[PDB]
RNA sequence: ACCUGUCUGGUUGAUUCCGACAACGCGUGAGGCCUGGGGUGCAGCAGGCUGUGCGACGGGCGGCGGCAAGCUGCAGGAGG
């Protein structure tokens, strides 16, 4: 069945707050959540504890654009300082095409077509 | 009773105009850096929405 | 005087593309053309006329008491970096993806503060923050392509945004004139490992 | 250098926990799983090595981790409806374990088997002896006692009464038990996403491991309290045993089974489970002295061979 | 006047949700819930009785859909 904005608001802060103390299995993953939270009714526990595994999948793939973790972005810094290939050093006497040097004839250098 | 006069048209700021916009500019020393003193600019609402607030603020700060 | 440009910082430009403008240029634009390209119906837009307008838009944005009152907005995922390391840069308010409308207007919503100016990397892409500012009597810098619109925009920029490293180029060289123009760096910047942050590469 | 040799035909979930004895002349295995039962595997001979010899059914919820006595007279179950239980595998007849709030976690017995720890998520530990008497939780009232759950404990074995426990906040807290005070409480080596998921214990007592949720094993000496070495791994890694007659650590993870030399600190060997289940997790593997057992999350049993 | 919010599309028994979005946040209803029913853990007592819990969430796996929501088959299971 189709979980409502109760159970998908309250399982996105779930593992939004507390995604190291997760993992993929259910049953440890509904362990957490009597420990960490208060939810009345045993079946409503079940149905947060469920999406948190189906979120804990999705955010093992990382694929949730929503949701913020502390781990995920200093992993992806790591990521996204590329070792550098810029093409100022690589390209060496520029070839620009014929009307755009033009534009540039009062201060010029690396003058190629 | 004192109401806005537009810079560029000359004309006043309309009545309540929420697209009028004050215009703050700091003028500029030789090398480039920054002085404390501001040009003050009023632009009316209808030059924005023209699209002609543009280019008339490229020539008065070309001068 | 007029600031001349580096040589260091015409040399991004150039394989940029920035003065690969467009196929097609307004009557509002043809002053920023110094010619089109005969080959590829591309007008190549004036550097000098860029590098002016850029000097112009720090101007206007130093302005303000508080660069943190400025809002800065990119719809796109190119700038996506671009205004991330300029606002920790430059000590603005970022903005990026979808703008909620309303942004600026309604008051029930408090994420970011009342703007003083704001800045966009496309009027196309960000059609609703530039109508959203002139509803609250706030000044829009916008980079603006050969194409684009212009209209509610106090300062075109003309430049590329249709690249990713072209918003990376001038995000980036927008906040290189900032902190020269209080003189707090000059062009004494080795755009070789800086730039890079601003660039979109995944 | 590993070969699996054969396989048991076991449970329908995932087994919790691994454990033998030395008897005269019969090798038994226990494994603990999710399916609320703990079975008795034999290995003796090849045609009587892997059929069902003890089978305990009455739990309520999974069995998170069983202890095998080393005289094996008796095994101790741990449950995760709350009551541990020590069974009598002769018997078939079990006493109960009260003292938990919920969800007991570990269990191990004395090298005397005169008392056993039992651990669970309500931040206890709690000792019981033979008989059903709590003597003493562990709670709060010693000081340096880690705030969160205890997902493993065991005994150090040449030393008499200390006891070791690995938890959720990282700390792997030993304590001697004779007068209730703790001795060591480690992090990385030196003295929630750091959360140490099983320890090994050595033959002679000394050497000691713990993997953990942050991909990392650390192994290290209690007597001189100092970290031996570092191995690091893929996923968290949760199982973990030692060697028998020789100084090598056997770590399992959620899809790999990492065979590391201690005095070498360097890997010997790594065999993948990627083959059998997608949702393939080795959890608890345990040595033999033929052969290393590892038990798996969807619940085949595997057997490998070490050269 | 009204409209948007309250929706192109996809989805659900459900205006249930995913998502794009001049809307953003909420609230009823839906759900959650309460009772009975099956499985067994402990406890108490004597066509056996009644307390206390556990157990299923669509979780796992395969294929569709992929910010997906979800749909569907199988295994496990007392129960889908």
């Amino acid at each position: 069945r189709v979980r409502n904005s109760n159970v998908k608001r309250a399982a996105k802060n779930i593992v939004e707050k507390y995604f190291p103390k997760l993992d993929c299995d259910f049953h440890h993953n509904k362990r957490v959540l009597e420990s960490v939270t208060e939810i009345q009714t045993k079946r409503f526990k079940n149905q947060i504890a469920g999406y948190v595994t189906h979120l804990y999948t999705r955010v093992e793939k990382g694929k949730v654009k929503k949701i913020f973790i502390k781990k995920h972005e200093e992993e992806r810094e790591r990521r996204e300082n590329m070792i550098p290939s810029s093409s100022i050093m690589d390209t060496e006497k520029i070839e620009v095409d014929d009307i755009t040097m033009q534009m540039i004839k009062d201060y010029c250098y690396r003058g190629n077509y | 009773f004192e109401q806005r006069i537009c810079t560029f048209t000359g004309r006043p700021i309309p009545h309540t105009d929420n697209a009028s916009v004050q215009l703050t500019f700091v003028e500029l020393d030789s090398d480039g850096r920054a002085t404390d003193k501001v040009l003050i600019y009023n632009v009316c609402g209808k030059i924005r929405k023209d699209g002609t607030i543009d280019e008339i603020l490229t020539n008065t700060l070309a001068q | 005087k007029e600031i001349e440009i580096p040589e260091d910082f015409v040399k991004a430009i150039i394989l940029s593309n920035a003065h690969l403008g467009s196929t097609t240029a307004t009557t509002n634009f043809k002053q920023y053309i110094y010619g089109r390209r005969k080959n590829d119906l591309i007008h190549v837009i004036d550097i000098n006329e860029m590098w002016k307008k850029l000097i112009i838009a720090a101007r206007l944005f130093v302005s303000i008491e508080d660069p943190s009152s400025i809002i800065v907005a990119s719809n796109k995922k190119f700038g996506k970096r671009a205004v991330l390391r300029f606002c920790s840069e430059t000590g603005a308010t970022p903005l990026i993806g979808r703008f909620i409308p309303g942004g600026f207007t309604n008051q029930v919503i408090n994420d970011v503060k009342e703007s003083r100016l704001v800045v966009v990397s496309d009027t196309y892409a960000d059609k609703q923050t530039v109508m959203e500012a002139s509803y609250v009597n706030t000044p829009c810098i916008a980079f603006c392509n050969s194409d684009n619109s212009l209209s509610r925009v106090d300062v075109v920029i003309p430049m590329n945004n249709r690249s990713p490293l072209s918003i990376g180029c001038g995000f980036y060289l927008f906040a290189k004139v900032i902190k020269y123009i209080k003189g707090e760096e000059s062009f004494d910047v080795d755009v070789r490992s800086e730039i890079e942050l601003y660039f979109y590469r995944d | 250098r590993l070969n699996e040799v054969a396989t048991f035909s076991g449970h329908k979930d995932a087994v919790m926990a691994l454990g033998t004895c030395e008897t005269p002349d019969a090798k038994l295995l226990f494994s603990a799983s999710r399916d609320r039962r703990v079975l008795g595997w034999s290995l003796g001979e090849g045609a009587m090595f892997g059929r069902i010899v003890k089978e305990f059914t009455k739990h309520g919820h999974s069995v998170n981790d069983v202890a095998v006595a080393r005289s094996g007279s008796f095994v101790v179950s741990a449950g995760c409806d709350g009551l541990g239980r020590i069974i009598d595998v002769q018997s078939g007849e079990r006493t109960l374990l009260r003292g938990h709030e919920s969800d007991l976690t570990c269990a191990a017995i004395n090298c005397q088997e005169n008392k056993i720890v039992t651990g669970s998520v309500d931040k206890t530990l709690r000792l019981w002896n033979m008989c059903g008497e709590l003597q003493h939780t562990f709670d709060a009232a010693i000081e340096c006692a880690h705030e969160d759950w205890v997902m493993c404990a065991e005994f150090r074995p040449l030393d008499e009464n200390e006891v070791v426990s690995g938890s959720v906040d990282g700390t792997v807290k030993v304590w001697d038990i004779d007068a209730r005070v703790v001795k060591s409480t480690f992090f990385d080596g030196c003295l929630g996403s750091f959360a140490v998921r099983a320890l090994a214990l050595s033959a002679d007592g000394s050497c000691c491991a713990y993997g953990g949720s942050n991909c990392k094993t650390y192994i290290l000496n209690l007597a001189e309290s100092e970290a031996i070495a570092a191995f690091e791994t893929d996923t968290p890694v949760s199982a973990l045993a030692f060697g028998l007659t020789d100084v090598i650590l056997a770590c399992g993870t959620q899809d790999k089974i990492y065979i590391w030399d201690v005095v070498s600190n360097c890997l010997l060997a790594v065999a993948d489970l990627s083959a059998h289940g997608k949702r393939v997790r080795c959890r608890s593997l345990v040595w033999t002295t033929s052969n290393l057992i590892a038990g798996l999350g969807n619940g085949k049993i595997l057997v490998f061979e070490f050269v």
